[PDB]
């Protein structure tokens, strides 16, 4: 019953897999395209040098 | 995730600063290149080249 | 045991050192910083010449 009641806090590991997949994919999607746009502007500045 | 978000927001804020600094240097060199006299002189050059050609 | 195993595999992602940050995003930050440093060096050279 301890093994049925002493579960660690938060949603379990098999659910934590898609939890971390969703969180890391939204973290990447919010930032990587912004980095690409920044690099495009920066290389525009490089060719304007 | 918040750490990377603040990092990328800092990069987004900072890149525009040097982009606008590049713009300031270009615009200020353009301003100092042609004074009040030089603009009218170059307009007279346009007129003279047109009249010759 | 399986839960512990793929939790460790997901957090390590093949590196002995822990990878809290997204690794390809981290090297994207590094190359953005390096190219920004190169652009800043060119800009400061132009500022010195001006």
């Amino acid at each position: 019953l301890h093994m049925k009641t002493s579960l660690p806090p938060g949603l379990p590991t098999q659910e934590l897999l898609q939890i971390q997949a969703s969180q890391e994919k939204q973290q990447k999607e919010n930032l990587g395209q912004a980095l690409k746009r920044l690099e495009k502007l920066l290389k525009q500045a490089l060719e304007r040098i | 995730s918040e750490l990377d978000r603040i990092n990328a927001q800092y990069l987004e804020v900072k890149c525009g600063a040097m982009i606008l600094k590049l713009r300031m240097e270009e615009l200020k060199i353009l301003s100092d290149t042609y004074t009040v006299e030089k603009v009218e002189v170059h307009r007279l050059i346009r007129d003279r080249l047109e009249g010759a050609i | 045991n399986k839960d512990v195993d793929m939790l460790c595999d997901t957090l390590y992602q093949g590196g002995n050192q822990l990878l809290l940050s997204d690794q390809e995003l981290t090297e994207q930050f590094h190359k953005v910083e390096s190219q920004l440093n190169k652009l800043n060096h060119l800009l400061t050279d132009i500022l010195a010449d001006v």
